[PDB]
DNA sequence: CACTCTCGATG
RNA sequence: AUCGAGAGA
């Protein structure tokens, strides 16, 4: 679907870091670990929260209705 | 020696030497007649059948034979006086308690024990995982197989 | 969906047992538990 | 086999003996062989025991075998249950099976025997032979929806 | 259920306070019992947890493919490099009291899935509902507000118990209780009972 | 025919089925506001009241025990021993 | 002062790493539990959807809206809707903010938390404003619209407790560790060979003295020093998270004391 | 009052798969026919090999256990390590050899002696010093 | 579907009082107090603070079931010392310690940067 | 069989079950919705007219309430649609169908109902959420976990039948079952592992926790037990505080291996007057054993006190365990390096032995055992060798495991797992088999196309050297898959044929009971047993006792 | 180009297959699994990859070679009961009943075969921070 | 992502499960049971 | 010969 | 309701 607004486990906001994450991956050409680190995601629950996410909405938007 | 029987006598005795707090350094106020004739008269009350004819009484003495062997074995004079060191009061309490528990241990008429047996065999037969054993053998037995898979002869 | 689209059914000496020849042709793990065990297979 | 034998001094001691196990059964001619003790010979076939040594020995062997099946799994069932089963299998005079050929051919109630395996044919031959159902059977009062003579209903309650 | 035949339903839900917590403040999304491990021998569950933990920390993707030379020792070394106990253990604190736990807890990410069986789709209760037409017995199905079969084996159980009146009640009042008239002669249901 | 009060061979102790049946019947009676033959002493539950009424042997019922031959022995609740 | 002591090791807008001294374990724990669960916060509790032609479901979006962190500075002068004498909600108890998004460009039109517009009257109170710690100033990515898709809805945010729903959680993860050397032996370490070598050494070990092998076990020692790190989400500044945690705990103790005071009535 | 008093020489210390409790084996330095076996919380009162521990059995110093307040209360010990248990067996090795078995919450004890006023009573305080 | 409302964790029900003080029949001079709409947060703290009072013989709290937000607190004090006074002293002690803790944290916060 | 011997009934419910440490043994958690649905007809009496009036006043939708009100005429008042549902003058003799309330007798059941303990009467406790909640120690007789299991509940509709449930089918009355003259319920899982952890000699408990545990027992006298340790710090042992859960007058004695009253290994068990003197408490004691603690407490104190005992033990042990914690990881499946080397070299010398026997047989020097083929002798030898290998390696791995090893801890407690689990996880899973033999030649003269023909080597015929920790090779994976497949097959077959056997047994022994002359007969009055069980005793009240006259020397007998 | 061949069981009878391409080559890790050295020479075929013996459902199982086979079977059964995005167009389909996970997540531990099963694109579950522990006993 | 391979009958997606059978035109020899008068049978299913 | 939910086409 | 199919323990 879409990037979860907050981390399930602890509650840290992560819904504002998805685009920044993608940019950190494509623009600065970083790896997932460093990208997740620079976004202040030290705990591996949030780290997971972003790394593990699949942005399915980007396919959902391919339909016209 | 270890066999399932009604009335746990050991627990009754160890409850006697706990309820009356008898010390192991004091002469018992019992008597040979008290113990011997007492135990001998206790067996007369251990009733399972209650007829008045010869047949039913014979069946009665037959049904309680084993438990009476246990009784005589546990409540022998030497054992009672030396090993148990019971008093008169404690001994009488033991006899009364044994009789009571024995009467409690009797099966209640109306007990659907056919179904009880069938389930007591069928249920553990569910948790079952060189002759044929286990479930297939049980099936052979119950079906009374004319031609069992592993006919064996044990010759001594 | 994928699992259902690659399924095998068998009507009716030991058709349930995972045979040696099933190697690389039929999944050794994927089979329903119970009555249809070993009969219903997956490619 | 290892065997517990009463010592002359009193206690029980492990006295090991050579025992002949066997693939194959022919009790009628093996026990009459000079050299072995024909009083302790045994076979897992309670059929041959029942045919050679009698219905009681057949009962003992039957129980021995059922109990063997139970205890082989490591489990334990009290004696009276298996004893009840074997006794019921053995009281008819021979070895009555626990199938539609065995106890279902007994002279009990029609409805009871019809509540198991062969249903309709039992009722057919019951109607053909004009059988009387005592209705003191469990399943028969189950069908009639009445308080069967079971435990609580094994008696009557009146006033005095 | 996990991805290793480890099925189980939710027993209860705890808020983050009542939940046990690591020194970092991380709280488990899920708590399973160690008694569901040794008998079933699902070691791959544990290895999946270790690997997923390391992959989570390093931001990489754990290769849990079948026949590879990836071993628990390498995963353990990698986890140790990230600053944790190499076997996935973490010192956790009891949520209720704040005091440490004596034994340390196997703690880490593990891929769990939600199965189609949920209580509110299963839960069923009927007290006198719609009957059938042929047998005049309770209909079959939760959606049709039906009853539950007091089957043969249940009957056998109640017989074994000796509870006769309960057996009769289950088979009459709680089901299809009918009153019929019987002829005193032939004993059939030929009786035409003109009541009133 | 019947069986005399003397030479009764059945158990002098009340079976658990007899107990459950008696308590159940008496509770059935009390549940329909029937007279109570014992002091309530705060008790309101018909089953409980039936139990207290059983302990004091104030239950005017009698058990008809059926032998397999058709014979029957009558045992009043007051006479039967309750050791359970 | 005279009682429990604090030592702020690190301090930022988002995190506070400090050391509690001269405190009982239960008080530190309870402070943690309060900081997690029982601090009042403002979050979206009601969502009225007019039009929603986006991919996501209504209550999906509503959920995401509920999780949005809003400014809860002057939350103590806002009121619970349940306590307010008004109908449903008003300005004294709730904060109403709208959201009107529509796909305009050919490309994907993102809907952020910044697009939320306060409609109700804040009347002076610093409240309701959605927290934006985002670098580009967008905030939480609420949704995505295509070309002709529209999202029109209204949000009523009410004062709430994280004990009721986690969306009212002012704090993230609270780091908590006492006795880094296990000198109290509250933990029997699992090992394969050498216990100390296998288990990683904590940072807080730098702040206490290691045990001497010549010394026996101190059986009379309790837990005094606690190393904590409180992280805020933005709704409430960290210092105010721990401070209002303390104030809340103290307040609900005082409520019990007051209850005792009231039970003396005939 | 007091029931038993002697000085024992710890001859052996055995941490039988434990890490807080050891089994100590000692003998009396007075009577040549008196020995002792005892489970000791080493974490509290460490017992090394070849130690001269002063051991005493008391009957007092039932009611619930109040916390040590203040005190300002007669402890009747000033020892180093005090336990409380229950005798459960009086084994008679010989006529000149009588042994007693005490159980201190699971920490067992076998005291073999000769001359005793140790009855099968709940009152069983074990006091060890130095 | 059968899940209770969340506010039932902290919002007092109809007729439910905060504290239910009951005389303990077991030991003399003992009391059991039922705290409604509270959990371990208050229970553990008060219990721990009651063990500091040397005139308190017994003090233990328990949550009989995690479904319901309530806990029982049993207190036994010495004779000539009402247990309610022990609870009050415990509460006041807690409040004072928390006030000092808050003040100290505040004065420590003002001396920080970033 | 479908409408007479059994049929669907009213006043029944069914739901996913879950365990609850805070429910009594004979209780059942009932969801509020179900409690609102299922009803009981209670006649209006002076004893309950107020309560019933209040219940009617609450009506449906609010628990506790009522659904219908039946008058003298027999007319049924629907309390959810009636205009007079607010004002009702309840007359005496009227019936009020009220909601199921607390402490109501209900028949709890799980299918398949194999024995009488599958249907037991529980006391209702209405609880939130939508699951039937039951006590853990009631799991065993029902045979039920909580991985999606559903159970049924039947509500009695009169006084006599609920009396039947409360006096005959009650759970405490079913603790010691006549099936195996032993208790069919015991302490399991967390309570068992935890009670093993608690009663260790190393386990001491300080004041606060002791007070909490003490208070956790509802049957506590309020008397603080004098601590096992006084100075230099008041400490209580696990056994000590656990003893509070055990009632007075309970004596339990059992010697294990080297148990000599002083028990250097803290094994065996001695409990004097409800106070455990010595011994680690685990499955042999607090489990569903023959002469265990539960059996004794049931026979001595009674069923009620035994159920309450289940309660107390569970509460204390679960409390301690909660604040102690217990886990399990891959580290508990890892043996030391040298241990793994010894395991590998053991499998090595095993394979070498098999190789030697193979080479011997191929040299036509293998003399066949009397009564079987040379090939069968070879197979027997090889299989025995590989089995000895697995067992050897497994025992090495087991020896290497420490007492802090969680798996080994659960094994010691008897809570879960056995030796073969440790063996197959850590050391070597061993030889796979199908139809009693090792993996047969599916292809001509070979098991897989990766082997050459006539390959009788261990790895070719399905021997798995590797353990689950190490990982299985493709061949090993497939062979183990074959074995496991056979397992599932014969499992379904087993449950089927057993399902039939049980029914046959039941239907055959159906109409048999004990009559009032202690004679075991049928519906025909035919004597099956003249005295039931040949002794006239109920199996429930029977315990294994030694006949110490049948043994010992004549000298000892005389002495 | 005669590089790959199609073989059914009947023809499989007459060939010798190498398990890994490293079985054609003419001090170790105690951690790694014990593998029998190739005692066969005359290879005619080599397995593409052994993990291809599994089906679609069992290809989701992480480390199935570290499991007991019936557990792999059970997981294979329960994988078809997990929720998640079954299709992207679920919103424009009128199926009898459908279940879509709120926030599907690609498993942290994957399989090389998952790549072809589109599992990382259409996952059926979430990575839950699991804790194996005896807590409250619930 | 839809892979096809199915039909759509009355708006309902349908999958044809692969049916397993014995290969025809194959000569197979089987040993018969002990009570059987014939000992071996060589059969073939012609297609 | 050995309790459920369910779906989905048929009279 | 009547027949097949999937699946839950
Ligand atoms: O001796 C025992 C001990 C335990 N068990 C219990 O059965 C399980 C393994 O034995 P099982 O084959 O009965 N597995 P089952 O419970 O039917 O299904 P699953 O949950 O998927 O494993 C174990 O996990 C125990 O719960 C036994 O059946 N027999
Ligand atoms: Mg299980
Ligand atoms: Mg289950
Ligand atoms: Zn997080
Ligand atoms: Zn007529
Ligand atoms: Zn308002």
């Amino acid at each position: 679907m879409i990037v979860p607004v907050r981390c399930f486990s602890c509650g840290k906001v992560v819904g504002d870091k998805w685009e920044s994450y993608l940019n950190l991956l494509q623009e600065d050409e970083l790896d997932e670990g460093t990208a997740l680190s620079r976004l202040g995601l030290k705990r591996y629950c949030c780290r997971r929260m972003i790394l593990t996410h699949v942005d399915l909405i980007e396919k959902f938007l391919r339909y016209n209705p | 020696a270890n066999w399932p029987l009604p009335v746990n006598i050991r627990r009754i005795i160890q409850n006697a030497q706990q309820t009356f707090h008898i010390d192991h350094t004091k002469p018992s106020d019992l008597t040979i007649k008290d113990i011997v004739l007492g135990v001998k008269d206790l067996q007369e009350n251990l009733l399972v059948l209650r007829g008045k004819n010869e047949i039913i009484q014979n069946a009665q003495r037959d049904a309680v034979t084993l438990f009476c062997c246990l009784l005589r074995s546990r409540l022998a004079t030497r054992r009672v006086l030396q090993e148990y060191r019971l008093t008169k009061q404690a001994f009488d309490w033991v006899l009364s308690n044994i009789e009571a528990q024995f009467l409690r241990s009797v099966v209640h008429p109306g007990e659907m024990v056919g179904v009880l047996a069938a389930q007591s065999i069928g249920e553990p037969a569910t948790q079952m995982t060189k002759v044929t054993s286990g479930v297939p053998r049980l099936k052979e037995i119950l079906n009374v197989a004319k031609n069992m898979k592993t006919p064996s002869l044990t010759v001594y | 969906t994928l699992s259902h689209l690659r399924r095998t059914n068998t009507p009716i000496a030991k058709p349930r047992q995972l045979h040696n020849t099933h190697w690389g042709l039929v999944c050794p793990a994927e089979t329903p538990e119970g009555q249809a065990c070993g009969l219903v297979k997956n490619l | 086999y290892d065997r517990k034998v009463p010592s002359p001094t009193g206690e029980y001691v492990k006295e090991p003996e050579w025992v002949l196990e066997t693939d194959g059964v022919n009790l009628s001619e093996v026990m009459t062989v000079p050299g072995i003790d024909p009083t302790r010979i045994y076979t897992n076939s309670f059929i041959d025991i029942m045919e050679v040594l009698g219905i009681e020995a057949g009962r003992a062997a039957l129980y021995k075998e059922v109990y063997n099946v139970i205890a082989s799994d490591g489990s334990y069932v009290n004696y009276r249950h298996m004893a009840l089963l074997v006794d019921v299998m053995t009281t008819q005079g021979g070895l009555t099976s626990v199938t539609r050929h065995g106890f279902n051919r007994s002279n009990t109630g029609a409805l009871m025997r019809c509540s198991f395996e062969e249903t309709v044919e039992i009722l057919f031959e019951a109607g053909a032979s004009a059988e009387l159902d005592d209705c003191r059977g469990v399943s028969e009062n189950v069908i009639l929806g009445q308080m069967a003579p079971i435990g609580t209903g094994a008696f009557d309650v009146m006033i005095d | 259920a996990s991805r290793h035949g480890q099925k189980g339903t939710i027993g209860i839900t705890y808020r983050r306070e009542d939940m046990p917590f690591t020194a970092e403040g991380i709280v488990p999304d899920l708590i399973i019992n160690p008694h569901a491990i040794p008998s079933r021998m699902t070691v791959a569950h544990l290895i999946e947890c270790l690997l997923s933990k390391v992959a989570a920390l390093s931001g990489n993707e754990g290769d849990a493919s079948p026949f590879t030379d990836i071993t628990v020792e390498g995963i353990s070394k990698l986890l140790r490099e990230h600053g944790y106990q190499s076997r996935g253990f973490e010192v956790m604190y009891n949520g209720h009291t704040g005091k440490k736990l004596m034994a340390q807890i196997f703690f880490g990410p593990t891929y769990y899935q939600r199965l189609r069986h949920m209580v509110d789709d299963k839960i069923h209760a009927r007290a006198r509902g719609p009957m059938q037409v042929l047998t005049r017995q309770p209909v079959e199905g939760r959606s049709r507000d039906g009853g539950l079969r007091f089957g043969e084996m249940e009957r056998d159980c109640m017989i074994a118990h000796g509870a006769a009146s309960f057996l009769k009640e289950r088979l009459m009042e709680a089901s299809d209780a009918f009153r019929v008239h019987i002829c005193g002669i032939c004993g059939l249901m030929t009786v035409i009972a003109k009541l009133n | 025919k019947a069986i005399p009060k003397d030479q009764r061979a059945t158990t002098p102790y009340m079976t658990k089925y007899e107990r459950a049946r008696i308590l159940g019947t008496r509770a059935l009676q009390i549940s329909m506001n029937a007279p109570v033959f014992v002091d309530l002493e705060g008790e309101t539950d018909p089953l409980r009241i039936a139990m207290k009424e059983l302990a004091e042997k104030k239950i005017p019922l009698v058990i008809r025990r059926y032998l397999p031959d058709g014979s029957f022995e009558d045992w009043s609740v007051e006479e039967l021993i309750v050791d359970l | 002062e005279e009682g429990p002591q604090v030592k702020i090791r690190e301090a930022s807008k988002d995190n506070v790493d400090f050391i509690l001294s001269n405190v009982d374990l239960a008080m530190a724990n309870s402070l943690r539990r309060v900081m997690i669960a029982e601090i009042p916060t403002l979050a979206i509790d009601s969502v009225e959807v007019e039009t929603n032609t986006t991919v996501l479901a209504d209550e999906f979006i509503a959920h995401r809206l509920g999780l949005i962190p809003l400014q809860s500075m002057d939350i103590e002068q806002l009121e619970y809707s349940r306590d307010c004498f008004c109908e449903d909600h008003c300005d004294k108890c709730s904060v109403v903010l709208t959201l009107q998004a529509f796909g305009e460009s050919e490309s994907t039109t993102n809907v952020y938390s910044k697009d939320l517009v306060i409609v109700s009257n804040l009347m002076g109170r610093n409240i309701g404003h959605p927290i934006i710690q985002d670098k580009e100033g967008n905030g939480v990515l609420i949704c995505k619209l295509r070309k002709g898709q529209e999202l029109k809805l209204t949000c009523v945010a009410k004062k709430g407790i994280a004990k009721e729903h986690a969306k009212w959680g002012p704090a993230a993860a609270i780091e908590f560790e006492y006795d880094p050397w296990n000198k109290l032996k509250h933990t029997d370490y699992w090992y394969e060979q050498d216990s100390a070598k296998e288990w990683p050494q904590s940072k807080n070990c730098e702040y206490e003295d290691p045990p001497n092998e010549g010394d026996p076990f101190d059986y009379k020692a309790q837990a005094d020093t606690f190393y904590m790190n409180v992280e805020s989400v933005g709704s409430i500044p960290v210092d105010q998270v721990v401070v209002r945690g303390i104030d809340t705990l103290q307040k609900k103790v005082a409520s019990i004391l007051l209850a005792l005071t009231q039970m003396d009535q005939d | 009052n007091t029931l038993f008093d002697d000085i024992f020489q710890v001859s052996e210390v055995d941490p039988g798969r434990y890490n807080k409790v050891c089994r100590i084996e000692a003998a009396s330095t007075t009577q040549d026919q008196c020995k002792l076996t005892l489970d000791i919380n080493v974490e509290l009162f460490p017992v090394a090999a070849q130690d001269s521990l002063t051991v005493t059995i008391a009957s007092s110093l039932t009611r619930s256990w109040r916390p040590p307040q203040a005190g300002d209360r007669s402890l009747a010990d000033d020892y180093d390590y005090v336990m409380y248990g229950t005798a459960y067996k009086f084994e008679e090795v010989s006529k000149d050899l009588i042994a007693v078995y005490y159980s201190f919450g699971g920490l067992l004890m076998r005291l073999e002696g000769n001359y005793l006023n140790n009855l099968k009573q709940e009152n069983a305080y074990l006091l060890i010093r130095r | 579907m059968n899940a209770p409302d969340r506010f039932e964790l902290f919002l007092l029900g109809e007729g439910e009082s905060k504290l239910k003080i009951d005389p303990d029949t077991k030991a003399p001079n003992a009391v059991v107090i039922t705290f409604e709409k509270e959990d371990h947060t208050l229970g553990n703290l008060i219990r721990a603070e009651l063990l500091n009072d040397r005139k308190v013989l017994f003090a233990a709290y328990k949550v009989e079931h995690p479904f319901f937000a309530r806990f029982k607190l049993r207190i036994q004090t010495t004779e000539g010392y009402d247990p309610k006074d022990a609870l009050k002293n415990a509460c006041n002690s807690i409040i004072n310690k928390l006030g000092a803790l808050k003040t100290n944290f505040e004065t420590e916060w003002n001396l920080q940067t970033l | 069989r479908g409408n007479l011997m059994g049929k669907r009934v009213d006043f029944s419910a069914r739901t996913v079950i879950s365990g609850d440490p805070n429910l009594e043994l004979d209780q059942v958690g009932v969801p509020k919705s179900i409690a609102k649905t299922l009803t009981y007809p209670e006649v209006v009496t002076p004893y309950n007219i107020d309560r019933l009036t209040q219940l009617v006043r609450n009506g449906p939708n609010e628990h506790p309430g009522a659904k219908y009100v039946i008058r003298d005429s027999g007319d049924r008042i629907d309390l959810r649609y009636s205009k007079r549902a607010g004002d009702i003058q309840l007359q005496y003799g009227w019936k009020v169908e009220r909601h199921i309330m607390d402490n109501d007798p209900v028949l709890f059941n799980r299918q398949p109902s194999l024995h009488k303990m599958s249907m037991m009467a529980h006391r209702v406790k209405v609880i939130p959420y939508s699951t039937f909640r039951l006590n853990l120690s009631v799991t065993s007789p029902y045979n039920a976990d909580f991985d999606g299991d559903e159970m049924n509940l039947h509500v009695p509709q009169s006084e006599e039948t609920r009396a039947e449930l409360s006096q005959l089918c009650a759970v405490p009355l079913q603790i010691v079952s006549p099936q195996s003259n032993k208790p069919c319920m015991g302490i399991v899982q967390d309570t068992l592992c935890g009670i093993r952890k608690l009663t260790l000699r190393d386990t001491f408990i300080e004041l606060d926790q002791v007070l909490n545990m003490l208070y956790w027992v509802p049957d506590w006298d309020g008397v603080i037990p004098t601590p096992a340790i006084i100075k230099p710090k008041p400490l209580w042992s696990g056994k000590q505080i656990l003893s509070v859960a055990i009632p007075n007058g309970i004596h339990l004695q059992r010697f294990d291996e080297g148990t000599t009253l002083l028990s250097p290994k803290d094994n065996g068990m001695l409990i004097i007057d409800g106070q455990i003197i010595f011994g680690v408490v685990e499955k042999k004691t607090v489990g569903s054993s023959n002469g265990g603690l539960i059996h004794v407490v049931t026979r001595e104190k009674g069923p009620q006190v035994c159920a309450k005992l289940f309660g107390n033990i569970q509460k204390v042990v679960n409390f301690w365990l909660l604040h102690n914690g217990f886990s399990t990881g891959i580290g508990d499946t890892i043996a030391d390096g040298p241990t793994m080397r010894e395991i590998t070299e053991t499998i090595a010398e095993a394979k070498k032995k098999v190789l030697d026997v193979t080479k011997e047989a191929q040299a036509n020097l293998l003399t066949a055992k009397h009564g079987m083929t040379l090939r069968e002798s070879f197979e027997d030898n090889v299989v025995r060798f590989l089995n000895e290998a697995r067992d050897k390696a497994g025992r090495l791995a087991e020896v290497n495991l420490k007492d802090l090893n969680n798996v080994k801890q659960m094994v010691m407690a008897g809570s879960k797992g056995s030796f073969i689990n440790i063996a197959q996880m850590s050391a070597c899973v061993g030889q796979q088999s199908v139809e009693g033999k090792r993996i047969a030649f599916g292809f001509v003269d070979r098991t897989l196309p990766h082997f050459s023909k006539d390959d009788y080597s261990p790895e070719s015929k399905g021997f798995v050297e590797n353990s689950y920790l190490r990982g299985l090779t493709p061949q090993e994976f497939f062979f183990h898959a074959m074995g496991g497949r056979e397992g599932l097959i014969d499992t379904a077959v087993k449950t089927a044929e057993t399902g039939y056997i049980q029914r046959r047994l039941v239907k055959a022994l159906e109409d048999i009971m004990v009559h009032y002359d202690n004679t075991t007969r049928n519906s025909l009055g035919n004597v099956i047993q003249f005295i039931y069980g040949e002794d006239g005793m109920d199996a429930a009240h029977i315990e294994k006792q030694s006949l110490d006259t049948i043994g010992g020397s004549d000298a000892a007998f005389e002495k | 180009e005669g590089l790959v061949e199609y073989i059914d069981a009947e023809e499989e009878e007459s060939i010798l297959i190498a398990m890994q391409p490293e079985d054609l080559e003419p001090d170790v890790d105690p951690a790694k699994r014990i593998r029998v050295s190739h005692h066969a020479t005359t290879f005619t075929h080599c397995e593409i990859h052994p993990s291809m013996i599994l089906g679609v459902a069992a290809s989701i199982i992480p480390f199935p070679d570290h499991n007991q086979s019936p557990r792999n079977t059970y997981q294979s059964a329960m994988g078809k009961q997990a929720m998640g995005v079954f299709l992207t167009n679920y919103n424009v389909r009128m199926d009898t009943m459908a279940n879509i996970l709120y926030y599907p997540q690609k498993p942290l531990g994957t399989t090389r075969a998952m790549e072809y099963l589109k599992f990382r694109e259409l996952p059926a579950g979430q990575n839950a921070i699991v804790a194996i522990a005896c807590y409250s006993g619930y | 992502f839809d892979m096809g391979g199915y039909f759509i009958i009355n708006g309902s997606e349908k999958v044809l499960i692969a049916q397993e059978r014995s290969a025809g035109n194959i000569v197979q020899v089987f040993k018969k049971a002990a009570p059987s008068p014939i000992s071996h049978v060589a059969e073939i299913r012609s297609a």
